Formats: C-alpha cells, structure tokens, sequence
C-alpha cells in the first residue's frame, strides 16, 4: 500500500533512526514490497517504477544518502539479474535477501580488524559520536590501556554521550572543547573520525568540525583513518553546491533571548562540512582495507552508469 | 607439545604485542632426538633460522618450499582419510612451529596459502604417487615461474633507466638489486655505485664484496651520515620485500629514513620488488607489525667496553632493535615490477588481475 | 600519403591533428597489398613514415590504432581477417573518436562556479568546446589567458573567445604570480598524458602548476581518449626527443586534480588501471 507515503513523510519531518541500517532496513523494506507485488511488465517497467519511486524518495531531505545509495544498488542487482536472465522475481528477491543478510553484519566484521591497528599506550583521538567507531574501539579493550581524546564540538553537540558510553567500560577518556584542538594534536597519534557519507572522488562529508581537524593531521603528519562501512559510497562528485548540508534553526547557536541584537545580525548554522581526499590516509571498510586513491574503482564495483 | 615461550628481558613499554626472542635454542631443553614427531625435516631449517643462517627476505621461500617439497614427498595417506583434509590439517602445527621460531613471514606465507590452495585443489580419486608427484611437481613449477623466471625478466626493464653517467645507490644487502644492477655492467654503460649500511648486522659488506668481483667501482658509507652521497646521487634503487596495498613499502629498518631524507635534495627514489611479494594487508605505522630481535647484539667493544651487557643489571634501560619500517607512497616514485613499471598508487591494481 | 594526410588536415578547422593521421592511416591502410601478418609491419614502417614531421599525440595514435588493428590477430582468419571488420568497426571507432569531445563537455560543464575567473594557458580546441557550451547554457565567468611566447597562440583564444562574447583579459606569461591572487579553478587541456597521470602540454605549464598548489587553488586537466601512452618519465631533462628551443614540459601527478576523459570523469590515479587494462 501507500504506507511509503508515510515513510515519505517520515523522512520529511526528520527524527533520525540513528543511521544504524534502519534507513537501509526500511529502504530494503519498501523496495522489497514494491518489488513484491506491483504492476508487471517484462521490459523494466519495474525498473521504471524504481526510477519513479526512487526520485520521489530522493525528494526527501537531501542528506540521507543511504536511501538513494541502497536504491541504486537495488537497481544494479536488477541490471545484473536481467543480464544473467538473457521467474525473475524469485532471483531478484532472493538476491535482495542476500544483500540484506550481508548488510546484517557490518558493525562486527568492520570491528574485528581492530587489534591490528591500535597498540599499547597510544593516544588515539576522535570527534563526534558514531556507532561504528564506538563498537570498533570497544573490541580493542582486550589490549592495553591507551587514552582517548574526544572533542566536544558541533553544538548542538551529540558528542558526550559517547564519552559516557566509553569511559564507564574502557580507557581513560578526556573531553576537550572544540576550540582547543591545536594545543592538543601536538601530543597525539592515530586520529579516527566516523563518516556521515563519503563521495566519489574520495571525500568525507561529516560532522561540522571534521575540517579544521584534518588540517591539523596533515600539519603534524599523523595518519587519520575514517572507518566507514560499505553502502555509503556515494556517486555524484561534489558538483551540487550548498545543498550539501543541513542548515538548522539558529536557536541552537543563539538563544531567542537578548532582544534587538537579533534584529540586524546574521546567524549561520551548518551541520556538515567538507573533507577533501587530499588528507585521508586509509579507509577501514567492510571487506578490505583499501587506500584513498583506489576508492574510485570500488564504486564501479557496485553501481552502473545510471548514477543520476 | 611445542613449549615455545622463553621470552627474555623487558620489552620497551609501547609495544607489548610483539614478542622478543633470545638464542635459547628452542628445544635445547625441549626436543627429542629419535624422530620427534613435530618435524621429520623442518626441525633442520627451523634450527637453521634462529641462529642467523639463512635470513635474506628471499630464499626463505625457497627454503620452505624445499622442505615442504620433501615432507610432501614423504606422506603416507592413512586408511581412513581423503588425504586432502588429512595432510592439509597435518601441515598446520609444523608451520606453526616455524612460526614460533621466528616471526613467520615477510610475505612468505603467500607461499603457504598457495600450498593450502594446491593441497585443497587435489582430486578425490587418484594414486598417492600420482597426486603426490603432481603436487611436488606443481610446487616446483611455482618456484620456477614466480621466483626463477621472473627476476631475470625484471632486469630487462631496469636497463632502460640505468644508463651511462648516473651514480646509483643501493642499500645494504638485496636479492634482486644485485642481479638487475650487475646484469647492466655486462652490456656496457659504465657508472659508479655507492653503498650505505646500517649499524648492527652490517649487511652492506655482502654487496661491497659481491660487486667488486663484477668490476663496477664502489664507495662505502654508514646510514648515520648519508647526507654526502645525496648531493651527488642520480637515483636510489632501494629495493624491498613487502608491498602493502596502501602503497607501503616494508623495507629493512634503515630505508625511508633515507627516502624522506632524499626528497629534500631532489633526487628520485625508485623501488624494485617482485610480483608475489606484495600482500593484501594494510598498515599505517611501524608499531603494529615489527619484529624485535635479541637486544644483546648492540655491544661496541670500543675501548673499555662501556657496559652494554651490564644493562640487564642496570635499572630502567630497555634497548630496542627493530627490524622493519614503513615507506608511505607520497615519498615513493615508480615501482619496477615484473609486469611493467607501474605507478605506486596502483599497488592494488596488480592484485585483482591474476586472481 | 604525406600529401594525403596534409590534405586531410588542410581542410579542417577542427578534428584532431591526431585524428587526421588516424583517418590517413585508415584509408592508406585500406588500399594496400599483403593481406597477411608481416604486411602490418610495413604499416609499422608507415607508422614511422607518418611519424615524420613532433607532436607526441601522433605517436600515441600510432600505437593506438596499431593496437586496434593489431587485436585482429586474435579471432584468427586468413586473407579476409576481421581487421576488415575493423574497417567499419574501425570506421565506427573513428566516429567513436569523432563524437568524443561532446561527452567530455557534457560531463565537464557543471564545474564552472558562477562568478568564477577561469585561467588558461593555451590555445585548445576542446577547452573552447566545453567553455562555449558553458556560456551557452549557464552563468557568467571571466577568463584570463597568457600568450605562449614562441607561438603567441593564446591570442587566438582571445579572438575566438571574444566571438563567444565573454569578458577576457590577457596578460603576458611572466607575471602569472600576479594573476593567481585573483583567480580560481585553473583549467588547461593537454597534448599527452603519461602512465602515472601526468600531463605534457606547452612549455609553460609547470611554471604555473607549481604555483597552483601553493596558493591552494585547484588545477584540472582535460583530454580525449587519445593521449594514453606507455611512456614513463621521472624527471625533467628525461623527456624524449620532442623539442631557446624547448617545446613541451612535464607536470607531476602530485599536482593534477580530477581530470576528464571520454571514458568518464576520472581521478589522477586510475589512468594506470585503464592502460594496464588495455596493454595486457
């Protein structure tokens, strides 16, 4: 039925399911359902329906790149499925089920490869809460006691919660304000950041302090990993400008109090930022450990030239 | 059985993952001497490593392929087994034994995994002699293919740049960087090599007395003061033995303290490696994958023998002697592989092909 | 054949100098005897005979169509081999090479920044194709050029660009430093590209691009599907014999940002995958 419309409203109003493959489980859900029982013609009328419902879905807040990402991957499974087909619903829904089960284990396998990086007594450093970086760092509690420096930035700040969820289970964290990321980072090694979405050229679109942070990395020459799973490799190299973000209400940065000053003064609030591929020095991923400058072909491994 | 252990001294804080080893001889308190079912043959080589009697980053592959060729040419195929899972399980703790003796590899296993493939690929119904001789035969064709008949071919590319007038600079011992820099005096083109060598287990002398019997002239400088060859160099053919998919070049501990001490004088840096010795890991720094080794070798008998041995009796003075290093591929130019002179950043592109 | 190729490029205000040679070796590959293997070697001699003249791209097309024709040894036949199927396959490879620039423009158009001041140091064909479509559907932009001293050929772009009706200034080639404080998105085309993703173009290119990644502005390059050679230098004064008389210079691939090709948009470290996908 048209419960997807509710879903089309659900992404419209906001209220995030915290990126935990819930957008992916949902997009797989609705694509499974529209894939299940709909109109049927042989010659990709299903694919045309995927383009229509696709572009209607992408008409949401243009930041949830996972929605269109798994949409396009469903299309590539359709194209290869027909490619071998040269009863298709059985093969398509089965392979989509296999992609679901493969998606069902990202946060474990991307966290197994952790002992091979962090060593004893090694002052790691991140910024901003992320599920994968916390799970990833929790499987390195069967090794020695390092430190963790976490930045408290990007207000409204969703960051501390992580400083709790770590320090009551693990290593000796300290929490620094965002405006002190250059007295620190003279005494550190091995920076990690989680990623909101990563671009085709090799860019990280992340939380609103990622840049200003990576610049310090390629100033003191410390390597920064951006641990990010699959299904977040977005096409469309950074052409569209200023729709790249989320501008939120300036209540979060200035209070509605202090009247009259708020007549003539301009307030800005960006949620994301731009990390170019000239500063990332490894990707830890779900299947391999690929470098920055290789990421290109990995994208060609997944998609098809209908990247629009 | 296979006790192992025997760690000696206090590791220097920081990395404790790595285990230091000393010359306690492993079984010199342990092993048996009729046959001692741990190893029919591999106890020979396994004893031969620990003293320092092979140790070249190549030809360990030749050694392990030789001993595994004999032991594979000794198997018995019991009355209730398919001999694929049987032998393929049987080779496990023996390779673990050599793994215990020395850190097992500097990409040596690629061979081991290959053996596990060829063992697993065995047909389910044949003669023991048929599959046996077939197996060791393939085990020969491998070392003929990727170890023998490639290093010759990866010299023909190297002449194309090594031409008359230049002043090359190799570093320490090398396995290929003697062949493809000594099959270039024959066929003319005079030059003047300068070699540079590191303070323990010097290893530079093996070059400087394996090259004067070719006739190309030489010079000699220790790595501590390689800031005088660099205003007269015209290349550096620093070759090494493990390429990691992030474009890292696992050399000996010296290199890439020269490379990023070269590119501040504008002389290029060209690596030379083979086609199996590149591995599918990724590492960011030195302190996750080194291999410490016997910190007693550091003893400079330079007069009154200032206490070196006495350190054990001293309080807090851990000496550390690392074995590998890392070269990040912003300070590395062309890699002269055995499939062309590919760019460094395409270190992964050789992987997908021939796979 | 020399008068034939010169005749082909004489009546041509577009088309590649390289494409002209490609059609020249197409027709002079058609009307010849020796439908056999070693007869192709005679064309190889013609490949040297065409290579008489400079202009590295000619040799690139030489090995290019040399490999395209050379791939007909596989799918083996006798005296009527499928290189004759690469007469029309090739013919459509020539129209494939002919329709190349349009895709490069339709991909490239978007990166102009609507208030941008595009700098260029050349007289390129496809730069003017893409930039002409750029004004012909989109926003406005200034253009600065400098004139290459042993051709003054930049002024040809000044004239033809003034026929495209956009505001152009053109300063001399010594004061590019003074230019770059007031500039963004440096665009240049390129004669040839070496196997690690480096460009060779006119004899001033590195004198800019060294200054491009000091004031942190980007630096793009753009070329068709015919500049990929197996050549591999490593330093200046190690270019081949292709030059007060130098003609081409080198720019290391630690400076070239995202480049454009007929295969699509591309990063400067994926060219090796293309050519190693081809040559072996």
């Amino acid at each position: 039925s048209e419960r997807i419309e509710s879903f089309v409203e659900t992404l419209k109003r906001g209220g995030g399911p915290r990126s935990s493959e819930e957008m992916a489980r949902e997009t797989l859900g609705l694509l499974r359902q529209i894939i299940t029982d709909h109109r049927w013609s042989n010659a990709g009328e299903l694919m045309e329906l995927i383009r229509r419902e696709g572009r209607r879905m992408t008409a949401a807040q243009p930041s949830e790149t996972t929605v269109g990402n798994m949409v396009r991957r469903v299309l590539k499974i359709i194209r290869e499925e027909y490619g071998r087909l040269h009863q298709l619903q059985s093969n398509i829904i089965e392979a989509i089920n296999e992609l679901l089960v493969e998606l069902e284990g990202t946060m474990e396998n991307i966290a197994a490869q952790a002992l091979e990086h962090i060593h004893s007594n090694e002052v790691i450093m991140t910024i901003g809460f992320s599920r994968t970086v916390e799970a990833f760092l929790k499987e390195a509690a069967r090794k020695r006691k390092f430190h963790v420096i976490v930045a408290e930035c990007a207000p409204f700040c969703q960051g501390h919660e992580m400083a709790v969820n770590l320090s009551k289970a693990g290593i000796e964290t300290t929490v620094m304000t965002d405006a002190a990321i250059f007295a620190v980072m003279s005494r550190v090694n091995k920076v990690i950041i989680g990623t909101k979405t990563i671009l085709a050229n090799g860019a990280l679109r992340a939380v609103t302090g990622t840049h200003t942070l990576a610049l310090a990395a390629k100033h003191h020459s410390t390597p920064l990993i951006v641990c990010a799973p699959m299904f977040k490799l977005s096409p469309q190299f950074p052409n569209e400008e200023d729709s790249f973000h989320k501008f939120v209400a300036p209540e979060e940065v200035l209070p509605f109090t202090e009247g009259d000053i708020l007549e003539k003064v301009s307030v800005h609030c960006p949620v994301f930022d731009y990390v170019p591929p000239e500063l990332i020095t490894l990707f830890i991923s779900n299947i391999g450990g690929n470098a920055p400058s290789y990421i290109y072909r990995l994208m060609s491994e997944l998609y098809h030239p209908d990247d629009h | 059985q296979v006790p192992t252990r025997k760690d000696y001294g206090s590791k220097v804080s920081l990395f404790s993952h790595l285990p230091q080893y000393s010359r306690q001889n492993s079984l010199t308190q342990f092993m048996s001497i009729p046959s001692s079912v741990i190893h029919p043959a591999m106890v020979r080589l396994g004893l031969q490593y620990s003293q320092g009697l092979v140790s070249g980053s190549n030809a360990r592959c030749i050694a392990l392929l030789r001993a595994l060729q004999q032991v594979i040419q000794d198997y018995t195929t019991p009355p209730n087994e398919e001999l694929s899972r049987d032998l393929v399980n049987k080779l496990k703790p023996y390779m673990s034994f050599l793994t215990q003796c020395r850190p097992l590899s500097a990409s040596m296993h690629n061979a081991i995994k290959f053996l596990n493939k060829e063992i697993t690929s065995v047909g389910s119904s044949k003669r023991e002699e048929e599959a046996k001789s077939e197996l060791r035969a393939a085990i020969d064709r491998y070392v003929q293919e990727k170890i023998v008949l490639a290093a010759q071919a990866i010299s023909r590319f190297a002449y194309q740049k090594i031409s008359n007038g230049d002043v090359i600079l190799v570093y320490g011992c090398s396995s290929l960087v003697s062949r493809i820099l000594q099959e270039a005096w024959t066929e003319g083109r005079r030059f003047r090599v300068v070699v540079v060598d590191s303070r323990p287990w010097l290893e530079g002398r093996h070059t400087l007395r394996s090259l004067v019997h070719a006739g190309v002239p030489a010079s000699y400088l220790l790595i501590p003061a390689a800031s005088y060859v660099l205003p007269e160099v015209s290349k550096v053919l620093l070759g090494a033995h493990a390429l990691l998919a992030n474009g890292s070049v696992m050399s000996r501990v010296g290199t890439a303290q020269l490379a990023l001490v070269a590119r501040a004088h504008n002389v290029p840096v060209l690596v030379c490696c083979e086609t199996y010795k590149f591995c599918e890991r990724v590492q960011t720094d030195a302190f996750v994958s080194n291999e410490l080794d016997d910190p007693d070798d550091l003893q400079c008998k330079r007069g009154e023998h200032v206490a070196l041995a006495n350190w054990q009796n001293h309080a807090s003075l851990r000496l550390l002697n690392l074995v590998y290093d890392v070269t990040p591929p912003e300070l590395v130019d062309l890699v002269i592989t055995e499939l062309g002179m590919i760019p460094c950043s395409s270190v992964p592109v050789v992987l997908r092909v021939k796979s | 054949l020399i008068e034939y190729f010169k005749s082909q490029m004489k009546e041509d205000p577009d088309m590649a100098s390289a494409v002209a040679a490609i059609r020249t070796l197409l027709e002079f590959l058609k009307r010849d005897k020796g439908e056999t293997i070693q007869g192709l070697r005679a064309n190889l001699t013609s490949a040297i005979e065409t290579l008489c003249g400079s202009s590295v791209a000619v040799s690139s097309g030489g090995e290019l169509f040399l490999r395209f024709i050379s791939l007909a040894s596989l799918e083996y036949s006798d005296y009527s081999k499928c290189k004759k199927i690469m007469i029309e396959r090739g013919e459509l490879f020539l129209r494939r090479i002919s329709l190349s620039r349009n895709k490069i423009a339709d991909l490239c158009h978007t990166f102009i920044k609507d208030g941008a001041t595009i700098l260029t140091h050349a007289y390129s064909r496809v730069v003017l194709r893409v930039l002409e479509a750029a004004v012909a559907a989109k926003k406005r932009f200034s253009v600065y050029v400098t004139e290459s001293q042993p051709d003054l050929s930049g002024k040809k772009m000044a004239k033809a660009l003034c026929h495209l009706n956009v505001p152009v200034t053109v300063v001399l080639d010594a004061a590019v430093g003074y230019i770059m404080e007031k500039a963004d998105l440096v665009i240049v085309g390129a004669e040839g590209v070496v196997e690690n993703g480096g460009i060779i173009n006119k004899i001033g290119t590195n004198q800019m691009a060294v200054c491009a990644k000091a004031q942190n502005k980007p630096f793009y390059v753009v070329a068709e599907s015919f500049k990929f050679v197996r050549l591999f230098p490593l330093n200046q004064q190690d270019v081949p014999d292709k030059f007060e008389h130098p003609w081409v210079d080198y720019t290391a691939p630690s400076l070239i940002t995202l480049l454009f090709t007929d295969l699509g948009v591309l990063t400067p470290s994926a060219v090796s995958d293309e050519l190693i996908k081809l040559y072996l």
